[PDB]
């Protein structure tokens, strides 16, 4: 709480001005469906470094995708629909067909290694006897292990039933996802002379 | 001139040997940093920026960890990071085949991208199984081969931002096609249209296109302009000719498929519009203020240069050589056949240019000069109302404050009598002049000056700086100097101990003690102390009266003066300082005037300073200021009293009854002084038990008296300097002050081009970029409004200002305050005088056919009366040819005008004027060749109605000698030292009324009085500041204005 | 003797410019007070006054937390109010629309006020919907519109 | 880049007319060699020389220096000596306060200024103000112009070459350093050439330097300097202008308007200076009121201004010194 | 708001006479219907820019 | 108001009284246990008001 007003002080959205860096909204908005195809971003995703709190940003450079944009190319050197000027995807891993420690799930260890020492600072406000904090602290390495099992199967096979389906026809569009900071998609209106679109 | 280059490569040439590509990475394990990798720390900021060749190195994610860019700042020890840096420098390997052959360059680019990704990417698995791929003898064969074993087309490197701790995503991405020969390129750049946004530029690295690739349009723009401002320099030096080092010939990016911004950023590039600058560039927001300049750019085009911007703009697709530009490729491509060149070209002749616009975003608020008349023809224009500025960038106070140092303050000049004698029928006359005066009080114009100008908040910031200066830092100040004078009363409330006379305290453990306390008066007594010491004995050196001495202060409120003036002395043994006063607390003893008959009050100096009376009538006024002397002659050896309304009968009715009841004849001299508000017309009378017998004792003349001897009556009084914001163009009547407000950008040229017929001086700055207002600061001056609004031609140089818009105004950030009242030079205050005393002659008498002023600036001009009478200056060195021919009816004959009688140009309302006279050169040395140069001067004079004005220059000796305050207008031995010039010599003033009485008829000396500093100081509103107000009336005196006007 | 003056205004002509008012409280950012705020120490005292515009302007509750006021002095460091006060300055934002003509002042007092409730009270939920209501060109005019758009008959 | 000592960077070198008359048939004659080469530029091949070699980045590590060793250690430096000069200029953003004279600061508490700022400019500006106070009194040792007198600059863009020149004299008394230019900003008042007839300009001694002017034309490129000599010959007492193109036609047509004009002759010596790129062809005019008359007036032979009147033409101009490899 | 704050300003009825012309009362006023039948037309209808 | 403000200032209430709570706790000191079932209450009780 203590900086959480420092936050949601600056503003709770934003937009992008005509070419240049971010413009936050003084104001204190709840957030709602009808604006995301609109203007305005959830500002708890942005990625100006506040000098106010640090923490509640901190936790959020923890949200980031591990991905690369695959241009399909064999979906339109076959001669299929696009609605885009160019083709794009975005498939969300990678392969590691040599490393000795699988990666992705490396970068996995880093969300639990620090998710877990904010868990502490409440279990330090409530104090509860040291079994309670060690019966959680305990299921966090289970949870985590598990992931290092499945790592194998969701980079070199899960990866590849991906990379193919953004080559299927009737797939049209580009739901590009790396960067949440600024991304909006397209509106394609059918217009006509008279009456509405 | 065809100017000549080298093409010298950078990108290729930085690629070490494999052999040697060991040491350059890891085993820089040995030495340890410190050089190349620079950092600097602006303060939340800094930027860690490692170079060559670790620059264009991309950081391995995971491998991006390490403490390094884990210490973000958070605080940086130097010592720390550059510790830390080598800890991650270390570890870092990049696989390799060591060879033998001596042509063999190691591929840097692009073998540290795969050790950035994991070897996971083909293009990095290929550099795995045979390493030795990346030798290459020759550039584009070391791509080539990474093409042909892979069968894909094209690879794409990301580019990492500049900093290291700047961790964010990248603007763009650059990408390398596999390309060959000529009718190659020109595919790719085809293929390349419908296709996003995309850019090349010019030429290439290696011989290998390779295109950029822009995230968000907007994104684009301000790399797209950090390129073109990179590109009008190096054509600055290709310009002037000389060997340029760097490599691409033309750096401006190229849009292939791009957006519509960028258009109308590439054509407004590409004719290169700006000149010179190197006034520190901001690098950041360039993009915006770039921009900004195209289109104002447009808004000028005449037809021509529309036409060409206008297909820039529908085109955008061909970079446009100019000729000469175009011949350095042609120069090369010979140098050297296959090397592949952007192939759409359009090349230039004449351009054409006009204008140039000097752009700088630096800081700093510009000071402009607007000179009447110019190339345009201005006729019945707007009236551009601007106003309303704000109280945060604007702040308007009336004073003014003045700044000089600490000797500076403290000064006086003293005066001297003349006669001997007090006549019986001038006495009753004398009477009668004081007497009638006293009861109109003086002029209530005058009035509104003395209440506002103070030296309470005038010496105000002089003080507050040396008060922070002592509560840190501060060294040495010694005993005695008016230094440990200044600092043991106008700051500090407790003591300032010494300790070996040099040390001066020196540590306070930290409880800091208040800043003091004076009082618009406490100044005034201890600049006066200091000249009863001085006055006491003329050598310099004490201030620290002799030991087991008294000093004894009158006041109606004394204290702190005389707590200030006591611990002065604490050191020096026993020293008692005592205060009389109407309204004093302890240690001061309360006593009113005229005290009573017991009282003794023994002391050495007193120096008496009441005037609590309302009194009413002119006898019971009299009576009390001549009593408080006489109980102050007897009482001290060495004092002055202070007497209110020095009119030559009050004054000299004092000497009067001290003379007849002592020892026959005091030695009397009146005394103005420094921090005494200027112009408050009150004056020190200084008595002492004499020598022998005084030889002139009373005053005759009494010019200082006459200062307060001037102040004559109310008519009009009422002046108060306003603010006005609305110009309308050659429309006369605007009543003194000056006007601010703020315009629009697009118009701020109209405006500057308009304030010319009103003034001179004119300030302007815009705030920050965005704003697109530019507040204007403007002083009417009388000085210009008689050279303006002599005919109609109104003209004007609007073409050359409006070359400006949009950046060319300045730029400030924080408050800035301009005050009401300015300040001046006491010799620019003097001549303001000479004229409004002039002034008044010319406009009154009959008929002129002109006003011929004889040597000086074109200035001076002003009292040409009326402005529309022939006007002739008559002088070697002057500027001709444009107000002459823009009939501002003048003319300038640039003969050394010979005054020696020998033929001289007369003839009938003639109205000379002469306030030169010091020598046709700087010299004025001719001092005996004057009183005969002013005797064939006045000499061959039978040219019925002229009249002509001649100034001077007199007295000396008891003015220099005896003043003491060298402040500005200081003399030295005989020479009077003004300004600037030389030094001036004197001549004896009664030759001059001794001889020309027998051969002229007229010769009438004013001198100017009260009345012309008032209305001079009213209209320009510029505001005198000590040191020459008490220096003023004595100089001001002896400058006569003898005016010959006979027949 | 009938003595002169000048009608010199004060709280009027200290409303900063609409256009930039977005600078003199958020983009104070840049630099770094010192001499303005003013703070004297006798010695249990103090007074700390910011002034200029920052003077007439009242603090928001809740958001009168944060270690600025939190620091009552119980000791102060003249490094410490420094940069810390610099932290509080920093996040103040009051809402408001950039303008193109020349001849507008925004309207700081009654515009602020708002901002301190949380925009709760119709006088503050006006200024919400079209903050360009506070855009004036002549005083006077200024309240004249947030009475008219209200049937209210006086704010306090 | 070079590398020498401090005082070996402000130095210049004098010299003397010789000729006492003017012939009218060799003034024509000197007329049309300046006419018939000011259309043709100088030499082409000697140009890409000046353009080149600049003393901003020659003297760039001789400063470099002097700032690092003052961010730590450092001791003495003494009000004056042209290292006091030097600090106060080249290095250091802020003032170098004084104490009991010797002390030359000495301590600050951890907060570090910034380097200073020279541009191609000031380094010429300061070695001829030296020079100024010299040429005044031979005699060694002053560079604090005396209190409460003024210098005024003139120049295209001035600033920091006042800024550095003014805060040298911070510690004595009241004196005024003020700027002139066609490109200045505050303090630096702007203003145009060739100036309103409203300006009074007064001052000591002025340096001027301006040379903004495509100007089109020898006629018009002639009045423009001259008369700018003219207004700054009243304007001063010890004053030295600054001429372009020194062709013996020009620079002694200058000597005749003031001569002619005033109390029959002036004292005249043209002068080079260290800190000018070494080759710029341009020298300094420095004018004085006299003593009683001159003798020998006027540059019959003129050997300096010879330099110039040497560029002839361009013919294979082009050099560019390679490398070669085999 | 704003133009209800400036529309206002000029008022809320006027009367259709001077022949001609309109003449605007600048002071806001309910309508009530009661009025309906006089010289006052209800200014919000008016046209006038 | 995103989150209610009047139940905002309930919690400073709960958030410095609880911590005159713990100095009594470190003077009795009882084990973890007891001191935690009571700092849980306060928990509940202040969730209930929001």
């Amino acid at each position: 709480p203590v900086e959480y007003g420092i936050f949601i002080q600056r503003g709770a959205t934003y937009t992008i001005n005509a070419a240049g860096e971010f413009e936050f909204s003084g104001r204190n908005e709840k957030w709602d469906q009808s604006l995301y195809l609109s203007e305005h971003f959830p500002a708890l995703f942005s990625d100006v470094p506040l000098a106010g709190a640090n923490t509640i940003i901190a936790i959020m450079r923890l949200f980031t995708p591990q991905g690369f944009l695959r241009t399909d190319d064999l979906a339109i050197a076959a001669n299929f629909p696009r609605a885009s000027r160019n083709p794009q995807t975005y498939i969300p891993y990678t392969n590691q067909r040599g490393t000795v420690t699988n990666e992705f799930a490396s970068r996995f260890r880093t969300i639990v290694a620090t998710l877990a020492n904010v868990v502490n600072e409440r279990a330090v406000q409530d104090d509860m006897q040291k079994a309670t904090r060690s019966c959680t602290k305990q299921w966090l390495r289970h949870l985590e292990t598990q992931f290092d099992n499945i790592a194998v199967a969701h980079t070199d096979h899960l990866s590849v039933v991906y990379a193919t389906m953004s080559n299927f026809m009737l797939n049209f569009t580009n739901n590009f996802s790396g960067n949440h900071a600024t991304f909006k998609p397209d509106q394609y209106v059918i217009t006509s002379p008279e009456g509405s679109y | 001139w065809h100017y000549t280059s080298i093409n010298n490569d950078t990108r290729v040439a930085l690629d070490p040997k494999p052999n040697q590509i060991r040491t350059i990475t890891k085993p820089n394990t040995v030495p340890q940093l410190g050089t190349d990798y620079l950092y600097t720390f602006n303060s939340r900021s800094h930027t860690l920026r490692l170079l060559g060749p670790f620059q264009y190195f991309n950081f391995s994610e995971t491998d991006r960890g390490h403490p390094l860019f884990r210490l973000p700042l958070k605080y940086i020890p130097a010592d720390e990071l550059i510790d830390n840096l080598h800890s991650w420098m270390r570890s870092v390997h990049l696989l390799h085949v060591r060879s033998e052959d001596n042509t063999l360059r190691y591929n840097w680019m692009l073998g540290v991208y795969a050790r950035s990704t994991n070897y996971t990417t083909p293009v990095g698995q290929l550099v795995v199984n045979a390493p030795a791929i990346l030798n290459y003898s020759n550039p584009q064969d070391a791509f080539n081969s990474v093409f042909v074993a892979l069968g894909i087309d094209y690879i794409d490197i990301p580019i990492t931002n500049s900093n290291i701790f700047d961790d964010s995503s990248t603007p763009y991405n650059v990408r390398i096609w596999h390309a060959p020969t000529m009718t190659e390129v020109n595919h790719i750049l085809a293929l390349m249209r419908k296709s996003t946004l995309v850019s090349t530029h010019s030429s290439w690295h290696w011989n290998v296109l390779h295109t950029f690739h822009y995230r968000s349009e907007s994104d684009m723009i301000d790399h797209f302009a950090a390129k073109i401002l990179e590109d009008w320099r190096q054509k600055e030096k290709l310009d002037k000719g000389a060997l340029v080092e760097a490599d691409r010939v033309i750096q401006r990016l190229i849009p292939l498929s791009s957006s519509t911004y960028v258009q109308r950023l590439a054509a407004i590039g590409a004719l290169y519009p700006n000149e010179f600058t190197e006034n520190v560039l901001d690098l950041s927001r360039l993009s915006t203020a770039l921009l900004q300049l195209s289109d104002t750019y447009y808004q000028h085009a005449n037809d021509q240069l529309r036409r060409l911007y206008r297909r820039m703009y529908n085109d955008s697709r061909t970079l446009y050589m100019t000729q000469r530009h175009q011949e350095l490729l042609l120069a090369q491509i010979t140098a050297d056949p296959n090397i592949l060149l952007y192939p759409y070209t359009y090349i230039f002749t004449t351009i054409p240019t006009s204008m140039n616009y000097i752009s700088n975003t630096g800081q700093g608020r510009i000071k402009h000069s607007l000179t009447v008349t110019g190339a345009t023809e201005h006729d019945t224009v707007a009236d551009i109302v601007l106003g309303q500025t704000g109280e945060d960038v604007i702040t308007i106070s009336m004073v003014e404050p003045m700044s000089i140092a600490v000797e500076d303050m403290y000064g006086y000049v003293l005066d001297t009598p003349t006669r001997d004698i007090w006549p019986a029928d001038e006495q009753i006359e004398q009477k009668g002049d004081a007497v009638a005066l006293y009861d109109t009080k003086t002029s209530r114009a005058l009035g509104m000056f003395n209440n506002t100008v103070r030296i309470d908040d005038l010496l105000s910031p002089l003080l507050s700086l040396v008060y922070r200066t002592y509560i840190k830092g501060d060294t040495m100040t010694m005993t005695q100097g008016s230094l440990d004078h200044l600092t043991l009363c106008a700051a500090v409330d407790s003591d300032i101990t010494f300790v070996g006379n040099r040390m001066i305290a020196p540590l306070p453990e930290g409880y800091i003690p208040k800043p003091m306390h004076r009082n618009n008066s406490t100044m005034k007594m201890l600049s006066l102390y200091v000249a009863l010491k001085k006055l006491e004995n003329f050598a310099t050196n004490s201030y620290l009266m002799a030991p087991d001495t008294s000093i004894i202060l009158l006041g109606a409120e004394r204290e702190p003066a005389v707590n200030i003036l006591r611990r002065f002395n604490r050191n020096v043994s026993n020293v008692r300082i005592i205060g009389m006063g109407d309204r004093a607390v302890e240690p001061n003893i309360r006593v009113r005037v005229p005290f009573p008959i017991d009282k003794n009050i023994s002391a050495d100096f007193i120096i008496c300073d009441i005037n609590s009376y309302e009194d009413q009538s002119f006898e019971s006024m009299f009576s009390e200021t001549i009593s408080v002397v006489t109980t102050c002659a007897s009482a001290a050896t060495r004092a002055l009293v202070k007497i209110n309304h020095p009119s030559e009968y009050m004054i000299n009715s004092v000497i009067e009854r001290l003379s007849q009841l002592g020892g026959v004849f005091y030695h009397t001299a009146l005394l103005k002084t420094a921090s005494q508000n200027p112009y408050s017309y009150e004056t020190y009378i200084y008595i002492t038990p004499i020598a022998a017998a005084v030889r002139f004792p009373f005053y005759s003349n009494s010019a200082m008296i006459n200062r307060y001897m001037t102040a004559v009556a109310d008519d009009e009084m009422p002046i108060i300097p306003s603010i006005h914001t609305v110009i309308k163009g050659h429309s006369n009547t605007y009543s003194p002050g000056l006007f601010c407000g703020c315009v629009d950008v697009q118009s701020a040229p109209l405006a500057l081009s308009q304030l010319k017929s009103y003034c001179s001086e004119a300030t302007t700055w815009r705030v920050d970029s965005d704003d697109n207002l530019v507040n204007i600061i403007a002083r009417i001056d009388p000085a210009r409004i008689a050279l303006e609004f002599r005919t109609r031609s109104n003209t004007s140089a609007y073409h050359e200002y409006q070359r400006y818009v949009p950046n060319g105004l300045g730029f400030k950030v924080r408050k800035t305050r301009e005050f009401r009242y300015m300040h001046r030079e006491v010799t620019f205050i003097h001549k303001l005088m000479m004229y409004a005393l002039i002034r008044e002659q010319i406009s009154l008498t009959e008929n002129m056919t002109q006003v011929v002023s004889i040597g000086g600036r074109n200035l001076a001009d002003i009292s040409v009366v009326p402005l529309n009478m022939k006007y002739v200056v008559i002088d070697p060195a002057t500027r001709i040819e444009t107000l002459t021919q823009e009939k501002k009816n003048i003319e300038v004959q640039s003969r050394p005008f010979q005054f020696d009688a020998a033929n001289m140009d007369l003839e009938n309302n003639s109205i000379y004027l002469f306030i030169a006279v010091i020598m046709n050169e700087p010299n004025g040395a001719a001092t005996p060749a004057r009183m005969q140069m002013d005797k064939i001067r006045n000499v061959a004079t039978a040219m019925l109605t002229r009249t002509n004005c001649v100034a001077y220059i007199s007295f000396y000796e008891a003015g220099i000698i005896t003043r003491l305050d060298q402040s500005t207008a200081h003399k030295t031995i005989g020479r009077l030292k003004v300004a600037n010039y030389v030094p001036v010599d004197t001549l004896v003033e009664a030759d001059v009324t001794l001889m020309l009485r027998d051969i002229g008829i007229t010769h009438e000396i004013i001198r100017p009085s009260t009345p012309e500093l008032i209305d001079a100081c009213s209209n320009y509103g510029i505001r005198l500041g000590s040191t020459g107000g008490a220096v003023l009336d004595v100089f001001n005196h002896y400058s006569p204005v003898i005016k010959l006007v006979r027949s």
